[PDB]
RNA sequence: UGCGAAAGCAGUUGAAGACAAGUGCUUGUCGUUCGUUAUAAAUGGCCUCGUCAAACGGUGGAGAGAGUCGCUAGGUGAUCGUCAGAUCUGCCUAGUCUCUAUACAGCGUGUUUAAUUGACAUGGGUUGAUGCGUA
């Protein structure tokens, strides 16, 4: 019927010029998926890294809950989002330490990985198969 | 749960009344009205003295003092604050005796002197309540009459229940109707219990029973939420109301040995099932449902302390768990000096929690059944062990197997009946007593193979084993409850590598990961350095350890030279990592014209 | 004997930001029309009587709209400067507007030609003009003199009462339901003042303090009023005197606040606030308002407003811009002698002693790969599964139907390259999806050791694989890569 | 069921019936019923035998007759699966049948594991019995000695066809545990779904846990929350322990591993779902199947024996108590307080009883001699019983032989007063009770392996009225 | 088969008797016994009671589809070619941007936490089956 579907990984309820960090902590702060996007749009890692570096870490928590929604609900951006992720982590890592609670308020990352890595045995035990026979009939 | 402090109030006065100190509590009334958890006053009746208020935050003082007489006892003093004919005053009632030949009942009403009333009563007034609300004041008298008077002290109405000498009354309110009950004592240790309604007549009587083997001589009297609590010869007699009926005894040895006539004892609830028992200076704060001691104070700096009132909390209602109760202190001295004092307690949450391993309250295997079907004398033995000579280790082993009928090395499911944890422990007195050196028995083995090896003797043990190659992997592999401190200073110590994995195995297996990693925060950042370097030169649990090690270490500790070696091992290992798995799924898994020649 | 199963859906667990109730009703405002005005639309106002037209206030001009319609039916531009307002009475059948001069005209609504009264507030201009909820004859009327006189609509020519104490401009004025007495009004200085009118009045009761000039004052409730100043909107409570929520969400200085109760919506009340950022956003009242929901434009949005509640057909939501664009928003709500023959069908049975009824209910029609799987045509479901226009979910069932029958070779024997072919398209696809990583392993794995000969001989089928190899190949780095951010996810706890 | 209309060669169908039909026969002077038996050969531990009378008219159940239908850990007695054309997991081929009469005589007589204990359940509300039957709930009111209903909880291959042939491997999701809240208004259920054989996730076992909701009026559970892979991926769900009254009105649950993790569930009204509120890590590398979990009834503290460690953790906080520690000589079974004060521990080689106040250990009894390894691990938790007033029970089953074992059970049941100081009642019954629980009421009810429910517990006018009723 | 965790660790799958076929000999079988913890394949697949249209209430979604040479990051091809690059104003993948009946899937609206109505004479006969539409 209607019942929903979960999982036992869901801990929800338990520099230089050019930097977008402006625009991204009104985005941020507003919830303005359109301004969000824009700021997502640019890949230059040198400008990723800077951006991350002066915004905020109050802000930095919510940055990290809109990247993982965004990963989990499109499965191509999972590489260029990433790096966003990254930096966050190594950034603000001294103030993600010293926070009451990590779990409850970054619980989309956590389903998220879990949910990619958890595949991970499936997909050698895929791959050898196809090595196995990609290898037979090119020397045939 | 937890006792605060004694912090002084006042000093008592040096009357001759109050000097005896075993009946100093009596000569001193404590208002009901005024000393509540919400109430930062207090209003005292101390005998011959005055009847004096206080406020108690932020700091003690006197606000309020009405002098008396000293040949002057307070007998009962009630205190309440309310709307007369409308103005907001305080209502104060106290009744005295003077030489037993008369008895004066007095109301005085204060501004928020607006009037003073006195009148002559019939026996000795024991109980005063003030009903603010109709403006009546209610006196209890030890001939048995309860008189209702107005704030005028004119007489209202007068009920008799057929009883005099009472000894004891006590108020309480249940579901916005007002109740009292009252024991008169009778002869043969009977006691008259009544229980009346105060609402044609203002006092109804509800229940009337007579109670068996009550005394009171003896007897120290308390009630909280309908349960009437009674100390007699160290035994807490529990009576529940409306008929008063003996639910429980609860025995408190603590009591038990006291000498009759010198320990001076008072006994006051301080919350639901909790009470406050003071013994001369010490202080207990007792759970009842439970018989448990939550706390435990000693006044080393006063002789005796004796509990007034207390002021109670309703904790299944009440979130707040800090209350206060006062009691008279008596100094020690050439000249004892009394003083009264508040003390801070803390109730706690009235949990199981709260009362697990504080009781005060101080085997053998036996067969299921007593008597065709498919089958599927400790002492003595320490007496003996312990007759030997020292050093003697081929009689020690012998006296131990052959007496207990062990028949290997290690413990087996046969060796339940030695199970008992006393005379495991002396064996291993004797152990250690017995042999020194290299040379231990091998009854020492099959102790340590035992699953119930003693706690205390699990520290510092890999340190007393330290010469013998062979009895660390038993104790590594099975002594049980081995502290991981130890582990972990062996395994950053030992450079044998057979044991470093053996040891990962048994630190991983028996330790929570967050454990193992607050205790490699205090390892030093060397002996973690060279760990790490012995890994650059069954093996996930030697680097999932060192995994851990990574997260004890953080961010700012590592150095960055090491950092390069170990993730070029790193990378190498998750390189073969990935080859050997691709080889384990690998085990896992007509022409037109042809010419042939025919065989024929 | 029982009714066969139905086959059911495959739902993978939840993912973050689901769907919820609330915003389902949100997005069926789907139709916009965007019109184009002369000045910025100030105030937006809807009827409160059928059919419930709203009034654009813009330049000098007032335009009704049809709700139906959509368009504009009545024009009222006699007024010779700007205008300020155009609220509808409670009755509906009266509009007010205020002035650049100052002056105040009551016209019949649906009536642009007729002006039924003309009352000249002040020389300053008058931007507030609200009739009174509960009582219909007096007037409220607020200036740039600071003073919100309340007129009489039978005596125009002095106020009833001239409320005062005001130390900035008022463009705020709001009427407490249940309260005909109290009245609330809301200046620039940041202070919102009440009023009571019963008593002599021209001092307020008392003030609440909301530190940013106050751009729009709604009663929300008896109790409670909701006031948007500065950057946030602020909840007081007149019992207690003190603020209960404060969000400010917003970027941009809200504006404009509508309230709408008891409609036909999941949520029982709704909370619209315009931000002055582009941001229309809906809170909900029952859950300390938090937001629900909503919407973006080309520019500031100076004026909001929502259907009543009692609209009675298609919601409309309104949306007022500064560069003079409106947006709209709309949720859309035989011969005798024969009859005589054939006369019994209507009765029900209502005078009868026994009713009786077996007939089934209608089961909803099934799907060709449910039929083939009721029918064991293993072979031809397995085609269905990978058809021009499947949903992707439909596709994963049949897939994992088949595996649990224990049908999966079974549907892959009868097979050559050309009918093989749309499983491995489907697979390259799938593969990459978290959901059907592991479905496609199993099915891909069972064709290569089911077709291996037919593979080397088929040099398309070939390809299929060198790409797939390439694609799993490329999932193998993404799962890697999640297991090291969660692997330095752990170290940060 | 098939009909062969034989004039025309034709057929006519009953299918989805509820097992495969051992009998058939045609009941009637005019053959207006037809008398079906059926079998359900989904359980391997017991034949399940159920007499279904159908109305030929309309071919519709008049009157389906069945007793309980619980499964025992292991196949009982003499049962035998059916012929089959192949020899599967469900059904014996031709040549494999007397082998394996044989072979299941000598693993009774020879084997010294002989558990065939079912697990039971008792509702609240309505003292219900429910039986896991594999991938159903049979709900059994033994008032009345009555079925009352039969519930698929699980998907599956259930009764969507008829398995035949190599479609016999296939095992269905088999109900591990089922639970009710004290309240009794939510239902727990936990699941394994096996994978298909001959895949690459073939060895992936899929571990479900489910919540079910209904009024009292209604008849049918409905599913209202469903949990894939709780605590991680094919890690087990060992025990399951519905919340006291006192911790959310009883609407909270904790599930425990073989990993030693223990997870909190709660109903949260907001959501609406239930959701995960608690959770402890089971990161160390220790599994055992022998876990237990006691809550104390104010809801403080909760018991988790894991393995051969028992270890008292605060609710609030969620981790150890700050002994909280208590060493057992062997893996625990059972844990279970008799009262807030003791706490009754049984390990695979005694039962000991407790006192939290003490911390002392009071009384201890062998139970070696009986259970050494009778039983896996849990089992003995589902013999040993608790009532919350008076007392506990134990239940010691013994094999009789007379000059080697032979198939022929004796039961004793022994009533112990809390701490285990006396034996209040002493009974003896003459076959293995597989299951004793005790129903909310002080008696207690226990399940016997033959499908036997029993309690423990403390004129002219009269001749012509006669005459014109015989007419 | 035993133990255990689910991973796995150890250990098995023998002898006699009878029958059929082929040529005393060979193989295969067992509604035969003793002992040990111990491929399949007789063309052979699941009933009927009422359908269709339009709504409404929750539960999910990879959204169902069409544009935009508007941006971002990649992969790559035809021909020529002074290897720097040209014409195809190249193609494809992903993200972003614009839009629509959320357009997509599913359960229910016999009473439920919530949520429905409407149409049909549920028949018989004739023609077309080279049906009808589309390239």
């Amino acid at each position: 019927g209607n019942a929903r579907v979960t999982s036992g990984d869901n801990f929800k309820h338990v520099t230089t010029t050019g930097t977008v960090t402006v625009i991204l902590s009104q985005a941020l702060q507003s919830n303005d998926h359109s301004l969000l996007e824009t700021v997502l749009n640019n890949r230059d890692e040198r400008v990723i890294r800077d951006t991350i570096f002066r915004l905020k870490p109050a802000l930095a928590v919510i940055l990290l809950e809109r990247l993982a929604e965004r990963i989990a609900r499109q499965t191509h951006r999972q590489g260029p989002l990433n790096v966003w992720v990254k930096w966050c982590l190594i950034i603000h890592g001294g103030y993600l330490v010293s926070i009451p609670n990590l779990m409850s308020t970054l619980s989309s990352l956590h389903s998220t990985l879990k949910r990619r890595s958890d595949l991970l045995p499936r997909l050698l035990a895929l791959d050898a198969r196809l090595d196995c026979t990609i290898n037979k009939f090119k020397t045939l | 749960p937890s006792l605060s402090q004694p912090f002084r109030l006042a000093t008592l006065p040096k009357i001759a009344s109050l000097s005896n100190f075993s009946l100093q509590a009596d000569y001193v009334q404590v208002a009901d009205g005024t000393f509540n958890e919400s109430t930062n006053n207090i209003t005292l009746g101390i005998s011959g003295s005055s009847i004096s208020q206080y406020i108690i935050n932020p700091t003690p003082k006197l606000t309020f003092d009405y002098p008396i007489p000293s040949t002057n006892i307070i007998t009962a003093c009630n205190a309440e604050k309310g709307q007369a004919n409308k103005r907001n005053v305080e209502i104060w009632a106290f009744g005295l005796m003077v030489n037993k030949g008369n008895y004066t009942l007095n109301v005085i009403t204060k501004a928020l002197f607006l009037s003073q009333y006195k009148i002559k009563a019939k026996a000795k007034v024991m109980s005063i309540k003030i009903d603010t609300k109709n403006s009546l004041v209610i006196a209890i008298l030890q001939n048995g009459l309860i008189e209702i008077f107005d704030f005028k002290l004119t007489l209202l109405h007068s009920f008799d229940i057929s009883y005099d000498n009472l000894k004891y009354a006590k108020w309480f309110t249940e579901n916005g109707t007002e109740y009292v009950f009252v024991l008169c004592p009778l002869q043969d240790d009977k006691v008259c219990y009544k229980l009346l309604e105060l609402t044609s007549s203002p006092i109804k009587e509800l229940s009337s029973t007579i109670i068996e083997g009550f005394s009171f001589e003896n007897s120290k009297l308390c009630y909280q939420f309908g349960k009437l609590y009674k100390l007699n010869q160290g035994k807490i007699y529990i009576y529940s109301l409306p008929h008063c009926q003996l639910q429980q005894v609860i025995e408190f040895p603590m009591v038990d040995k006291l000498s009759p006539g010198d320990d001076l004892i008072s006994f006051q609830p301080v919350s639901v099932n909790r009470v406050l028992l003071t013994v001369n200076n010490v202080i207990y704060l007792l759970d009842l449902l439970h018989c448990s001691t939550l706390s435990q104070r000693e006044l080393t700096h006063v002789k005796t302390f004796q509990l007034l009132k207390s002021a109670v909390i309703n904790s299944e209602k009440s979130h707040n768990s800090k209350t206060i109760a006062i009691g008279i202190s008596t100094k020690n001295g050439p000249n004892p000096t009394s003083s009264l004092e508040i003390i801070n307690i803390d109730v706690g949450t009235n949990t199981l929690k709260d009362s697990l391993g504080k009781s005060f309250q101080v085997v053998i295997l036996k067969p299921l059944f007593d008597d065709r079907v498919k089958c599927n004398h400790c002492n003595e033995v320490i007496e003996k062990l312990s007759a030997l000579q020292d050093n003697d280790i081929t009689s020690f082993d012998d006296i131990f197997f052959k007496e207990l009928k062990i028949k290997e090395e290690h413990y087996t499911e046969k060796d339940r009946y030695i199970s008992d944890p006393g005379f495991l422990n002396k064996v291993l007195d004797l152990i250690f007593g017995k042999f020194s050196g290299n040379d231990y028995p091998k009854t020492l083995t099959f102790l340590l193979t035992h699953p119930l090896f003693p706690l205390s003797r699990t520290r510092n043990l890999l340190s007393l084993l330290r010469d013998q190659p062979r009895l660390f992997k038993q104790a590594i592999v099975t002594c049980p409850n081995l502290p991981l401190n130890e582990l972990l200073e062996e395994l950053f110590s030992i450079r044998n590598r057979e044991l470093l994995l053996d040891i990962s195995f048994r630190i991983l297996q028996d330790f929570t990961r967050d454990s193992i990693k607050q205790e490699m925060k205090k390892l030093s950042k060397l002996d973690v350095q060279n760990f790490i370097e012995f890994i650059t030169s069954q093996s996930t649990q030697l680097f999932q350890l060192l995994s851990l090690v990574l997260d004890s270490i953080g961010l700012f500790s590592l150095e960055g030279a090491l950092l390069e070696n170990l993730t070029l091992y790193i990378d190498k290992q998750v390189e073969i990592a990935e080859r050997n798995t691709e080889l384990w799924n690998l085990i896992d898994t007509l022409p037109t014209y042809t010419m042939e020649y025919l065989d024929i | 004997s029982t009714a066969r199963p139905r086959i059911i859906t495959s739902k993978a667990p939840l993912l973050p930001q689901q769907t919820t109730p609330e915003q389902r009703y949100w997005r069926q405002y789907t139709s916009a029309q965007l019109v184009k005005e002369h000045n910025s639309v100030t105030h937006i106002s809807f009827n409160p009587q059928h059919p419930h037209d709203f009034a654009v206030t813009s330049s000098t001009r007032v335009q009704i709209f049809s709700s139906r319609t959509r368009q504009v039916i009545k024009t009222f531009s006699r007024f010779k400067d700007v205008v300020y307002s155009a609220s509808f009475r409670s009755d509906g059948k009266l509009l007010c507007a205020g002035d650049a001069t100052g002056l105040v005209s009551v016209y019949d609504s649906y009536n642009p030609r007729t002006i039924l009264l003309s009352i000249n507030a002040s020389t300053h201009p008058t931007h507030v003009t609200k009739f009174h909820t509960q009582d219909n004859k007096i007037l409220a009327t607020a200036s740039d003199d600071r003073v919100t006189r309340l007129w009489d609509i039978s005596n125009a020519y002095e106020p009833q009462l001239e409320l005062t104490g005001a130390t900035d401009y008022v463009r705020t004025l709001s009427f407490i339901p249940a309260a005909p007495h109290l009245v609330a009004t809301g200046s620039y200085d940041g202070l919102i003042r009440l009023y009571d009118t019963r008593s002599s009045g021209s001092t307020p009761i008392y003030s609440l303090n909301h530190d940013q000039p106050v751009e729009n004052v709604i009663a929300v409730s008896p109790t409670q009023i909701v006031s948007c100043g500065g950057n946030n909107f602020k909840v007081w409570d007149l019992t207690s005197n003190k603020k209960l929520y404060e969000r400010g969400n917003f970027n941009k200085a809200v504006t404009c606040l509508d309230y709408v109760e008891n409609f036909d919506s999941p949520m029982q009340s709704a909370l619209i606030a315009s931000s002055l950022d582009g941001h229309v956003k809906v809170f909900d009242p029952l859950d300390n308002f938090q937001v629900k929901f909503g919407w973006k434009f080309s520019g500031p949005v100076l004026s909001c407003a929502v259907s009543p509640s009692t609209a009675q057909g298609n919601r409309h939501l309104v949306a007022g811009l500064s560069s003079g664009l409106l947006a709209i928003r709309t949720k859309k709500k035989k011969s005798n002698n024969f009859q005589r023959m054939m006369r019994g069908s209507e009765y029900q049975g209502d005078q009868e002693h026994i009713i009786h009824n077996d007939k089934v209910r209608s089961q909803r029609r099934m799907r060709a790969f449910e039929r083939n799987i009721n029918q064991f045509k293993w072979s031809e479901a397995l085609d269905n599964a990978f058809v021009p226009g499947m949903a992707k979910e439909l596709t994963l069932t049949v897939l994992q139907e088949l595996r649990k029958r224990g049908k999966v070779r079974v549907a892959l024997y009868g097979r050559d390259e050309s009918t093989l072919e749309p499983l491995l398209n489907w697979c390259l696809k799938g593969i990459e999806d978290v959901r059907s990583a592991s479905i496609v392993a199993d099915w891909v794995a069972v064709v290569l050791e089911l077709y291996g000969n037919t593979l080397e001989s088929s040099p398309v089928l070939q390809e299929l694989m060198i790409d797939l190899k390439t694609k799993v190949r490329h999932e193998i780095h993404k799962s890697k890569e999640a297991q090291r951010i969660e692997g330095m996810l752990q170290l940060l706890t | 069921m098939s009909l062969w209309q034989l004039e025309t060669n034709s057929q006519q169908f009953l299918p989805r019936l509820n097992g495969i039909i051992i009998d058939c026969q045609v009941l009637g002077p005019q053959g207006n019923y037809y008398s079906l038996i059926l079998q359900m050969t989904e359980n391997n531990s017991n034949s399940d035998y159920q007499f279904l009378l159908l109305n030929a008219s309309d071919l519709t159940s008049k009157l389906s007759i069945n007793g309980p239908l619980p499964v025992f850990n292991s196949t009982i007695k003499h049962i035998q699966q059916p012929i089959s054309a192949m020899n599967t997991k469900n059904s014996n081929s031709i040549t494999s049948l007397n082998h394996s009469k044989k072979k299941q005589s000598r693993k009774l007589i020879k084997s010294r594991r002989q558990d065939f204990t079912t697990n039971v359940e008792i509702n609240p509300i309505n003292k219900n019995l429910y039986f896991p039957h594999i991938s159903a709930v049979q709900i059994f009111d033994f008032y009345k000695n009555e079925q009352v209903n039969y519930q698929y909880l699980t998907s599956g291959v259930n009764n969507s066809m008829g398995k035949v042939r190599f479609e016999l491997n296939l095992q269905d999701p088999i109900i591990t545990d089922l639970k009710f809240t004290k309240d009794g208004q939510w239902m727990i259920t936990y699941e394994i779904e096996y994978p298909p054989n001959d895949l690459l996730s073939s060895k992936d076992l899929t571990h479900i846990l489910k919540f079910w909701t209904k009024n009292d009026n209604e008849t049918n559970w409905n599913l209202k929350t469903k949990v894939i892979n709780p605590h991680g991926i094919s890690v087990p769900i060992t025990k399951i322990l519905p919340s006291p009254r006192s911790v959310n009105n009883s609407q909270g649950c904790l599930t425990a591993d073989n990993n030693g993790g223990l997870k909190f569930w709660s109903f949260d009204s907001h959501e609406s779902n239930w959701c995960l509120k608690k959770i402890s890590l089971p990161n160390f590398n220790h599994f055992s199947n022998s876990v237990s979990l006691a809550w104390s009834q104010d809801g403080s503290l909760i018991f988790h024996g894991f393995d051969d460690k028992l270890q008292i953790l605060d609710f609030d906080t969620f981790k150890k108590f700050e002994v909280s520690e208590f060493t057992l000589d062997s893996e625990i079974q059972t844990v279970k307080l008799i009262n807030d004060t003791n706490l009754i521990v049984a390990t695979r080689t005694t039962l000991n009883a407790i006192n939290l106040l003490r911390g002392q250990v009071i009384n201890s009894f062998d139970l070696y001699p009986f259970v050494n390894g009778v039983y896996k691990n849990g089992h003995m938790d589902r013999l040993i019983t608790c009532d919350e007033r008076t007392g506990n029970i134990a239940l010691v089953i013994n094999q009789q032989l007379t000059d080697v074992p032979t198939i022929n059970y004796k039961s004793r049941i022994i009533i112990f007063d809390s701490d285990l100081s006396t034996k209040l009642g002493n009974f003896t019954h003459h076959e293995y009770i597989s299951w004793i629980g005790w129903n909310y009421d002080t008696d207690f009810i226990f399940l016997d392996i033959e499908s036997t429910l029993g309690v423990v517990g403390t004129s002219n006018s009269d001749i012509f009225a006669e005459q014109l009723h015989k007419l």
